[PDB]
């Protein structure tokens, strides 16, 4: 599965990069599934997760920062919660709260539908402060209804959106992201931030030709995106995506026309030089790179399970375009044309012609992989023969079954 | 005793202001110059403690079905009555005084408790004097003491407000008589109560016999006979020969107003005890003592200082490390801090700039994820509330912003914004050549020093020239890593410089640094016998402070 | 806004204190030379006469001196302080007269308040006289509910002296309803004739009515000649009246005759997969299978019991907390054999998993059930009384056990363990050792017949039997089921038709599960096949569902929709 020993990560610069309940769950999935650094990712979870009133999450993180400290305790031979933070972390949250909710039930009985649609956006917001994702849902899901402007309505999508990545709803995401792109009229750049949501909620739907698609459209002058996803691993997200499914002039063509990717790309200067690569035909530089970057990403929250498929991928699709070009060659040649051995090639190069989109055979004596170009009439006339023979049967077993059925011919 | 209140409080009172509401049940009501106001005795017994006297003594009060209650407002008795049915007051701004009178002339202990807290609070700028008087009219000693401090610093600093003038003696004695006078000079007061005497005629005269004998006699042998002469009326003979006899006697004492020594004040320092944390404690550039304040919060760090041009002393923002929006002002004379309005948003280590009397906050991690993440928010002074402004250009971290020529000015790595208060727009200004940050600027007179940086980088920047330039280099030892800080002091500029080398302890000293001179030339080394190790995270600023209601810091040298 | 809390409950006591305390008072009710000084304001809040009695301009309205007449000290003083201090003490006894002043007061609060809890308090033992009653006075939704439990607990007892003092509109109402559970149509004939009997000539004008409700299977044969016995003498308006009048009125049978014997089954394997479980029931006669109401909130894991009055009964069980969750509740549940749905009745007092409910003496004994205490006595064996609508403990059982079943022969109760078996003594209270199985077997069920107790299967279950007598004390082997080789059968003990039939449903390998009924010859010892259940309308019911011995109407309930 996940959960490596990979050192290296920077862990002010990702808690940073983004914020909210968003920043939280990857330092928790940073510190859970990077061992030999979850004590300072725990450390600095907690310093995070105490501000804006945290309750029931928080005590599964400090029980585990307990457990992290207490380990230390014993290899070279835990932290008190302070308690006190409950008792004034309670009283000052729920005053405020039922203030809140104090206010609210007033525009109830006032009957403006903004105002009330406003305050439970608030009291959703507070909620999901407070740590009550359905709590914060019902407000966000009865605000919806209380919609009167167009903004509003961009707005109640953008919150549902929110929460649903959060509860890993994401089908809840996908059709508020449709309801808010193809209603409105298909300087504020509101369908970028939009395009945004759908790509990664695609991309944790397993998904990739889509999320490459939307993730491409992504304009740069979003800029700050923190509480979905940061540009750094949006531009990493698509770069990946679009490895793994665009082809050669798929990716020539989308890069360039977006102008946004561009952009992306410099920020990402690792995958820019992945792509550049694939596209030059250096496949063992471009491969020997991405398991440099696959380390830094096997940590990431919506990325490490689906970028093994990913990886895979593009290694298949990396050794199908290298091959393309070459009528017969050396097997000795396509191994160095990676760190791989002639072996495992041979091996990798038997699996893909077992599976296809390669159309070769592998001559071991010369150790020289030749490309299969059959032509179309040998095999046309082949299955057509197999057709004939296989409609003459059909034939016969209709014929057959004419016959029972006429004469009345079954089990009692 | 079993007093549940659940889903059956609520039940009663629902029903009570639905009667009420609907006119049911009631069998007193209340003539307000016209007006009527059917309501029930009992609500009005355990709400008031005067109409529980008006509905049970056995005066003919008790039977009588119409009262005519006079001296009240309809409108202070119908959001008594209210508050009187459903518990909330919802108290504005304007009518406090009307609403805390009627409280009064009803004994209604709850509402008055309220007002007075609410007036308590709302002791801003101006309407000191006027409610001290309405403290003095109505025995609200709480409010009454904490007016009289408040009006003290208020009063000295305005002493021209018109509410001042109509005042009762004994409160004027008790103003004026009082060691409490934030005043650098002796001759403001006695102005001050020149002219409060020569606003009315003889019925003031009788007064003055009285107010001009709590000044100190150094001011009653001046000029203040002379300008009499011409002010006394005629054929007066004893009053001159009282007015003589005020020259010798009652004590000449020394104020307190006078000892504004200007100070640097320190926050976040190595604290002594090890149960303690950090610890805030200022030094004297003139006495070369060390004296300590006590920690506003007690429990949160992380803050910002600011001292306005009336030497006050802010706190806002910090963490707790849960992030706290709270806002603290410190008292010159009570050695406390009284908190004020919070922020809307949970900043940390937010930069607070004074300009034209208002506070504003430059940065300092609003929330981080906001979908614009550069942005400020101010404070007013004034009206005891936050306006939205003109957000950030650019995104800064560890930034420094300073007011010259009440212009707002932040410095960043290598950007600088200028913020122009009276179209709430950023203009673009000059770009440094060297980027450096983890640094502070100084703003003295009409240039900025741009001191330190990861250094010891010294980059001014003069506003009419719209430009950066290097001066030199301040003299350190090698193999250290100094701590600059740029303060004014004195109308000169001035620097405070720690060293730090490997095996070594930190020494503290002050240099003299010269316009045309370009040199750091040595005014005072601060000896460690008085001031220990202070720490990394401190921050400095320059204000006045008193010594006598401050205390010094023991430490052992 | 809400209006505050904190406010409400301060003027509240200081309604209160300005009661206790007799200050601002200005009228006082004057009941049977008792004075109850109070205010204006407080009597009309709750009370809806007082307000048309102090704001209706009448001579009241100055008096201060007012004689309340017709009323109970008692029952005004516990009105006054519930509008004063809001507490309501309902007792067993003064809820009648409660009743009757909040009627005459038309107080409304107090009138939901009792009738709750008159909802809650109809039984058999006062079914007649709250119906008449909710007759006196007008409480339709009390009469409705009394109504349907009036029907059922008349048609059982019949006997009740109050039945007698009933009015005639009410009886006529009664006796005409399809709701009557009786096994034949002549009981209610005899008594209507009781009734008719237990007065004057003035039942003489509603003899032309009760017979017109009544079926005409009776208004031909005998109990016509007993009537002009009892005749008023030379009345010659209803011998010929009643020869000639019983033509119309369109005979047809009730709906209590059709209580057939039927395997009830619970926690069936549901149909839909959007549920968890479901009940059904097989008709042993009609051959079909038809559909029940879900348990209570799908509880779970629990168990069943059949008075001999043919009453359902719902103890015990877990609900899922709101992946697995669950959280075990101790409330407590009635089956309507005609409205097909759980009434609540009164919660035990610890919570049960699978718990063995056994009726005996009119009493519901549940035995242990994996109880949420487990201290030294973790057993919690406790009996429900259906009198007076609660629960009693009884004696501990000598020994903790697990997984066990409870039958009751011979007015004890006998359960049963993995080897040990305990009889209790329900007169003296004590448990007393009974014989020793010579085989460990558990997760069995027993059905009780006759004087004799039959642990069919144990621990998949087997074809092991072991017959226990009471009166010889000895447990002794019989014979095995013959059953197919290579199968896991789910054995069911069960008592139908006055004999030892037995559920079993046999799974192959690789074969869908078949289910066939045997019966077990008592004297030949020997099962043999009394019918054989087709697939083509039983489904698959799973491993954890129960079955019990009961009837009931298939009038009321609905046949499942289901592929065979």
């Amino acid at each position: 599965n996940y959960v490596v020993e990979n050192p290296s990560l920077d862990l002010e610069q990702y808690a940073a990069s983004y914020s909210g309940l968003m920043r939280i769950e990857r330092l928790q999935f940073i510190a859970d599934h990077c061992p030999t650094l979850r004590v300072e990712a725990l450390k600095m979870a907690l310093s995070f997760v105490q501000r804006t009133f945290n309750v029931d999450m928080y005590e599964e993180i400090h029980r585990k920062l307990s457990e992290a400290t207490r380990e230390l305790q014993n290899a070279p031979d835990p932290p008190a919660l302070d308690t006190a933070w409950v008792e004034a972390t309670r009283k000052k949250a729920l005053l405020k709260l039922e203030k809140l909710d104090t206010d609210l039930k007033n525009y109830k009985g006032n009957s403006i539908k903004e105002s009330i649609r406003r305050g439970h956006d608030d009291l959703g917001d507070h909620y999901l402060d407070c740590g009550d994702l359905s709590n914060a849902l019902k407000c966000y899901s009865r605000a919806r209804d209380y919609c009167t402007s167009a903004k509003h309505v961009i707005n109640m999508c953008l919150n549902v959106i929110k929460v649903s990545v959060y509860l890993q709803n994401w089908s809840h995401v996908l059709s508020y992201v449709s309801k808010a792109e193809s209603t409105p009229e298909i300087t504020q750049a509101i369908l970028t931030k939009l395009k945004c949501a759908a790509g990664l909620a695609e991309l944790a739907a397993r998904k990739y030709k889509q999320a490459a698609k939307c993730l491409l459209l992504a304009s740069f002058d979003h800029c700050d995106f923190p509480e979905l996803l940061s540009p750094s691993n949006v531009a990493i997200y698509g770069g990946l995506c679009a490895l793994a499914t665009f082809d050669r002039q798929e990716l020539q063509r989308n890069v360039i026309s977006s102008s946004s990717f561009k952009l992306f790309l410099e920020l990402e200067p690792q995958v820019r030089d992945i792509i550049f690569k694939f596209y030059e035909s250096k496949y063992a530089s471009c491969l020997k790179m991405l398991d440099e970057m696959k380390d830094n990403l096997l940590l990431d929250m919506y990325l490490a399970p689906h970028v093994r498929t990913l990886y895979t991928q593009i290694r298949n699709r990396a050794l199908i375009q290298y091959f393309s070009p070459y009528v017969s060659a050396d097997m000795h040649r396509m191994a160095a044309a990676f760190n791989t051995t002639v072996a495992a090639l041979e091996d990798e190069l038997t699996q893909l012609i077992l599976e296809g989109l390669i159309s070769a055979r592998v001559d071991s004596h010369s150790k020289i992989l030749y490309a299969r170009d059959v032509d179309q009439r040998s095999t046309t006339f082949e299955k057509s023969l197999l057709m004939g023979k296989e409609f003459q049967r059909r034939a016969k077993a209709m014929m057959l079954r004419a016959a029972v059925l006429r004469n009345q011919i079954h089990v009692k | 005793e079993r007093q549940i209140n659940t889903e059956y409080a609520v039940s009663l009172l629902e029903q009570l202001k639905l009667f009420y509401e609907q006119q049911l049940f009631t069998d007193i009501v209340l003539i307000v110059e016209g007006t009527e106001f059917p309501c029930h005795k009992m609500v009005l017994a355990t709400c008031s403690s005067y109409f529980r006297a008006m509905f049970m003594s056995g005066l003919s009060e008790s039977k009588q079905t119409h009262v005519h209650l006079r001296n009240v407002d309809a409108a202070t008795l119908q959001i008594i009555i209210t508050y009187a049915y459903t518990g909330n007051l919802a108290m504005n701004d304007s009518t406090v005084e009307q609403l805390y009178e009627t409280a009064c002339f009803l004994q209604v202990e709850d509402v008055l408790q309220r007002c007075r807290e609410y007036l308590i609070k709302k002791i801003n700028a101006e309407n000191c004097v006027r409610l001290l008087s309405f403290a003095d009219l109505f025995s609200c000693e709480e409010l009454k003491q904490s007016a009289k401090r408040m009006v003290e610093h208020k009063f000295t600093a305005v002493y021209h407000q018109d509410a001042f003038m109509q005042l009762s003696h004994d409160l004027l004695i008790d103003i004026l008589s009082s060691d409490n006078l934030n005043v650098e000079k002796e001759e403001t007061v006695r102005e001050a109560a020149m002219l409060w005497l020569e606003y009315n005629t003889e019925s003031r005269s009788q007064y003055l016999s009285s107010v001009l004998s709590q000044i100190r006699i150094d001011a009653l042998s001046e000029v203040t006979q002379r300008a009499w002469f011409q002010g006394l009326p005629p054929n007066d003979k004893s009053v001159v020969v009282q007015g003589l006899y005020k020259s010798m006697p009652k004590f000449f004492k020394p104020r307190l107003g006078m000892t504004k020594e200007e100070m640097m004040i320190f926050i976040e320092a190595s604290s002594e005890n090890p149960c303690s944390l950090y610890s805030s404690v200022c030094y004297s550039p003139q006495a070369e003592k060390v004296y300590k304040l006590c920690s506003p919060p007690a429990d949160l760090h992380k803050v910002g200082t600011v001292v306005t041009p009336d030497n006050d002393i802010y706190i806002a923002g910090g963490q707790v490390f849960r992030t706290v929006n709270c806002f603290y002002w410190f008292d010159a004379q009570q050695n406390t801090w009284f908190p004020k309005t919070p922020m809307l948003f949970v900043r940390i280590k937010p930069s607070l700039v004074c300009c034209e009397g208002y506070i504003y906050a430059i940065g300092g991690d609003s929330v981080g994820g906001e979908l614009n993440r550069r942005t400020v928010e101010r404070y007013d002074t004034e009206k005891d509330e936050w306006t939205m402004v003109s957000p950030l250009p650019c995104a800064w971290q560890w930034s420094a912003a300073v007011v010259v020529h009440d212009c707002i000015y932040v410095m960043t790595l290598n950007l600088m914004y200028c913020y122009f208060p009276r179209s709430d727009s950023w203009v673009e200004m000059a770009m440094r050549q060297t980027s450096r940050s983890f640094a502070s600027a100084a703003a003295f007179g009409d240039k900025i020093f741009y001191i330190g940086g990861l250094s010891v980088t010294v980059e001014i920047y003069d506003v009419n020239k719209n430009e950066w330039k290097m001066a030199a280099n301040i003299p350190a030892k090698r193999y250290s890593d100094p701590c600059v800080r740029a303060v004014v002091i004195s109308n000169s500029l001035c620097v405070f410089m720690r060293e730090t080398h490997l095996n070594e302890r930190a020494k503290y000293v002050t240099y003299q640094y010269d316009l045309e001179l370009d040199r750091w030339s040595l005014r005072q080394h601060i000896s460690e016998r008085v001031l220990w190790d202070l720490g990394r995270d401190f921050r400095c600023t320059v204000g006045k402070l008193y010594p006598s209601c401050l205390e010094e810091s023991p430490w052992k040298p």
